[PDB]
């Protein structure tokens, strides 16, 4: 039922750490305010899948968009997906 | 209240590589369990006490009246493909 | 318009054009799509593969060199790469 | 809303040191390590119009 | 599925038939790394007393030694199988 | 400065790194290129050698020119193997595609030019030689069998003489010829050595068609009887010539002397001698 | 409306029915184990609140269990919680049999 | 202070693992691109090297991996497995039984 | 209505600087070792009393102990609605000690 946080819209129960979480949804809207606008593509998910390997575990993949959809197998409870004004935003781990 | 455990997964997988398909699981084990600890000491069982003090015995028995000539080194490695990072857009 | 390549001789290249496009037509959701080739593709050649569906979507992503294909098939847009 | 309270209490056992058989290690030891992650799966969609 | 293939080996043709013979079993019956090694371990220990040691997995390198005529290192659909005694 | 490329470099990056340098970004472009292009000359110079050596051994002989045989498997071999040798190759493709990126070159390319080019020289030879050479003997194959026709049918001849020739001369127990016999022994050696080799030649044709392979009875006669020969004489040369080059010695020669393959005059010459030694 | 001996009474009869024999000789054949250990913590604690789920009561529970090979190691156990005074309350046990040193701790609360 | 790393499993005395982080960590710096029979070759050669380590029942072996699983028959004395955390390598280490 | 919530990130952290800094390598002297538990404990729930959770119960345990060539299993189950009540918990070794530190929580309702 895709249940409200302080960042966004977050499917729960949540299947990833709690801190990892976190660091997720704040980066978000950190790096899309600061200087980032809706008009660049790529370099956005390239700085968010750096700032990924930079503190947590080394090995992410980031997809977001309006419209797509996947299934995929990946590590155990590593699993980020969650909308933000109509913009569905996913992330997950592979060893 | 039939627990469920925060901080399990939901299913579980793994390939075969007989049948080449996956195969989930939905049941889960829900124990939590933290520090667990091998231990290697082991009081007067019947099984293993013959088994180590028999070895023993006959070697050196045997040395008191070397065989195994000397060994070959050798070398395998698996084929190792590189990664890359290539990003791509529809937008 | 694109087309990001993958090993020679059309062993893969030509085998995901032709899964792809019973595909596209056979089912309505993404879900059974993309289910649909990473299935087959994991029982042909490989252990894990990743695939996406799409009229329009951002992605950036680590794979196994040469083992990287992208296409625009009919209006939508197919990629997929094996990883793991 | 005001709860305080407090309690505590110990638990222990017994003590006995043997030491006549003692100080065994099984030297042929083996064991089973491995490298793998855990895996699971997902799906997900967006709305079509 | 497919049968075994050895990339590198040293042994005696009717003992490549047993370990050929177990390792098929073995994937057939379990499915997992660690459960793969232990299993065929426990197999070569029975028939040949003590001392094997046994590496299964996709990505691995080594410097070993062994007895001479026991040493095997063989593929199965992708599957780096490394075994060998002392 | 040189002393920041220095710091990173002495890091060893991952070829990802390298390439993530190159996003960032002549200087250093040119800087991380010496190190790479030394990479690239090692490496493909050692490829293309081996892949070389064996194009050479597609056009060294005049006969695996025209004649092939079991060696071609082997060349198949690495032709399997070509998939292999390319695997440990492809660090090269890649990293030589970040070089020539941004740096064509076209001063040191020389080698690389030749090396690389070399390969795929090989490559596509490999393609068109197979399909026309296995296309046109498929096409004259009775004439090469027709050849090995001939070929049998003067070995069995040429086996028959030489069986004659045996009868009465050399090692055939007739005459004295006090140890002389060497000589003629050895041309012997050489003889049936000759037929020996051309025997070989006959199995590999042979096999290749998968006929039954034509089993020769008489050169193991002939390889028998004079392995004991041989053994015999060469030891009769080595007694006398050390009896020249000049007695407890002797003794032990003399503890060597026994055997009762056969009586013969050079026998019972080195028997009386040793005698005399004693 | 409880009385915590009823709750050691429930746990020593599920300890007790589950591996603990009157007569001591099997129990000796039942040394601790590598191998069998996992199953015998699993099938203790599922018995257990099995047990505790036999009881209607509406309170909340939860469990903890310890498993010691040797005594020569030594341990300290020890409780400290933040609860009511009137309904709220722990629990611990310790218990031995030849060469398996067992406890449990067990804190139950209201709602 | 060591260099940073992660103990999944070790069983001999802290200093012998020490000198071995000490060592892999500058040779894995030293030859930081080739095959990893080369660190198999050059940490064994080392390690075989020392007046330390003296007692071995069988003789020494060094696996490198990022994907496997393994059943070994070790000494009881002696045994490690750890990773290097910048290039994340599974490495382990001991005397076969 | 749980709008503060108990996280097992902060719990685990909180034990993590408490055990290191005040075990300080330890040997375990018989004496005094039920009695290190006890001012420990009580240390650790003077830290969870400013640990931001107000309606969360708090049944602190800990284990202390020394390894010998020792083999231990320590588990537990819980009985609670996953949506708010939660646990934490963590594991401390040196080469001759351990020490496990584990914290319940139920939201009061």
């Amino acid at each position: 039922q895709y249940k409200t946080f302080m960042g966004a819209r977050v499917l729960w129960p949540p299947e990833c750490a709690d801190d990892i979480l976190e660091g997720a949804i704040r980066e978000t809207q950190d790096a899309l305010k600061k200087f980032e606008i809706a008009r660049e593509g790529q370099k956005i998910a390239e700085h968010l899948k750096k700032y990924m390997d930079d503190h947590f575990d080394p090995y992410w993949h980031v997809f977001f968009g309006k419209n797509f959809g996947c299934q995929a197998v990946h590590n155990k409870n590593r699993f980020i997906y969650f909308y933000i004004e109509k913009t569905a935003f996913l992330m997950y781990q592979t060893q | 209240l039939e627990p469920k455990n925060p901080q399990a997964p939901k299913n579980i997988t793994v390939y075969d590589y007989y049948t080449r398909k996956f195969k989930t699981d939905e049941l889960v084990d829900q124990m939590i369990v933290h520090f667990s600890m091998d231990g290697d000491y082991i009081w007067k069982e019947s099984n293993e006490y013959k088994t180590q003090e028999e070895i023993r015995d006959t070697k050196k028995a045997l040395i008191k009246e070397r065989n195994k000539f000397n060994y070959n080194t050798r070398e395998c490695q698996t084929i190792n493909p590189s990664i890359r990072e290539r990003g791509v857009s529809t937008e | 318009i694109d087309m990001p390549e993958n090993s020679e001789m059309k062993s893969m290249k030509n085998d995901a054009f032709s899964q792809a496009k019973f595909a596209v037509e056979n089912y309505k959701f993404e879900n059974k799509i993309s289910s649909h080739i990473k299935k087959f593709f994991d029982e042909k050649y490989g252990p894990n593969w990743h695939c996406v569906v799409g009229k329009h979507f951002n992605a950036y992503v680590s794979y196994d060199s040469k083992n990287f294909i992208f296409f625009y098939e009919g209006q939508l847009a197919i990629l997929l790469y094996r990883k793991g | 809303i005001n709860f305080q309270d407090t309690e505590t209490r110990y638990g222990g056992i017994q003590n006995q040191v043997v030491n006549i058989n003692q100080y065994v290690q099984r030297n042929p030891n083996f064991i089973d390590l491995d490298n793998i992650a855990e895996l699971s799966e997902h799906s997900v969609n967006t709305e079509r119009v | 599925n497919h049968e075994p293939e050895v990339k590198a080996t040293d042994m005696e043709e009717d003992m490549i038939k047993r370990v050929k013979e177990i390792a098929i079993n073995a994937v057939k019956e379990y499915k997992q790394e660690k459960q793969i090694a232990h299993y065929i371990k426990y197999e070569f220990d029975k028939i040949d007393g003590y001392g094997w040691n046994c590496i299964v997995g996709r990505n691995f390198g080594s410097h070993i030694i062994h007895q001479t005529k026991k040493y095997i290192f063989f593929k199965i659909n992708e599957l780096c199988l490394l075994l060998w005694k002392a | 400065i040189q002393e920041s490329i220095k710091k990173f470099s002495k890091n060893g990056p991952t070829l990802q790194n390298y390439e993530d340098q190159l996003k960032k970004f002549k200087e250093w472009k040119l800087q991380y290129s010496q190190d790479l292009h030394k990479r690239a000359r090692q490496l493909l110079d050692s490829l293309t050698e081996q892949t070389k050596m064996l194009s050479t051994k597609l056009s060294k002989p005049v006969k695996d020119i025209d004649s092939l045989g079991y060696v071609m498997e082997t060349l198949e071999q690495i032709r399997k193997e070509q998939a292999e040798i390319d695997m440990k190759f492809n660090p090269v493709q890649e990293m030589y595609s970040l070089l020539d990126n941004y740096l064509p070159g076209g001063i040191t390319d020389k080698d690389e030019m030749d090396a690389r080019s070399l390969l795929r020289r090989n490559w596509d030879i490999l393609i068109q030689q197979a399909e026309i050479k296995g296309k046109e003997y498929q096409h004259k194959q009775a004439i090469y069998l027709k050849e090995l026709k001939q070929s049998i049918k003067d070995f069995t001849n040429q086996v028959s003489i030489f069986r004659r020739d045996y009868e009465k001369n050399g090692p055939m127990v007739e005459g004295i010829s006090p140890a002389e016999a060497m000589e003629r022994l050895r041309r012997f050696e050489d003889e049936y050595d000759v037929k020996y080799q051309m025997y070989k030649i006959n199995a590999r044709g042979e096999n290749l068609f998968g006929l039954q392979n034509q089993k020769y009875p008489e050169l193991e006669k002939t390889d028998a009887e004079i392995k004991n020969l041989n053994k015999l004489y060469n030891l009769y040369d080595s007694v006398i010539k050390n009896i020249q080059q000049f007695a407890g010695k002797y003794g032990e020669q003399c503890s060597r002397l026994p055997k009762d393959l056969k009586e013969w005059q050079a026998y019972r010459d080195l028997k009386n001698y040793i005698d005399s030694l004693r | 409306e409880y009385i915590s001996e009823e709750v050691q009474k429930a746990i020593d009869d599920s300890v007790k029915q589950v591996f603990g024999i009157k007569d001591d000789s099997s129990q000796v054949t039942i040394t601790y184990n590598k191998d069998k250990v996992n199953l015998w913590t699993q099938q203790i604690i599922d018995y257990t609140i099995r047990g505790l789920n036999k009881l209607g009561k509406h309170f909340k529970y939860c469990v903890t269990a310890i498993l010691q090979q040797t005594n020569h190691a030594g341990i300290s156990v020890q409780i400290t919680a933040y609860q009511d005074t009137n309904t709220d309350g722990s629990l611990i046990q310790c218990y031995e049999i030849n060469d398996i040193y067992a406890i449990v701790s067990v804190f139950a609360m209201a709602v | 202070p060591l260099p940073p790393h992660i103990i999944r499993f070790n069983d001999m005395a802290q200093h012998l693992l020490k000198k071995v982080i000490r060592q892999a960590d500058v040779l894995i710096k030293e030859n930081p691109q080739g095959l990893e029979k080369d660190i198999a070759l050059n940490l064994v050669k080392f390690v075989k090297s020392q007046p330390e380590f003296k007692i071995g029942d069988g003789e020494w072996q060094c696996i490198i991996g990022k994907n496997f699983g393994c059943s070994l028959t070790f000494d009881a004395n002696v045994l490690a497995f750890f990773d290097l955390l910048p290039s994340r390598k599974s490495i382990l280490l001991f005397k076969s039984g | 209505y749980i709008k503060n919530r108990f996280y097992p990130s902060k719990i685990q952290k909180i034990i993590k600087e408490l055990f290191e800094d005040r075990l300080k390598g330890v040997e375990y002297d018989p004496n005094n070792a039920n009695q290190l538990s006890e001012r420990l404990v009580l240390e650790l729930r003077e830290k969870i009393k400013r640990g931001k959770v107000p309606r969360y119960k708090i049944g602190v345990q800990v284990v202390f102990g020394e390894i010998k060539g020792q083999g231990l299993r320590i588990a537990s189950k819980c009985l609670w609605d996953v949506q708010n009540d939660n646990y934490a918990s963590y594991t401390y070794t040196s080469e001759k000690v351990y020490c496990t530190g584990i914290v319940f929580g139920c939201y009061f309702e």
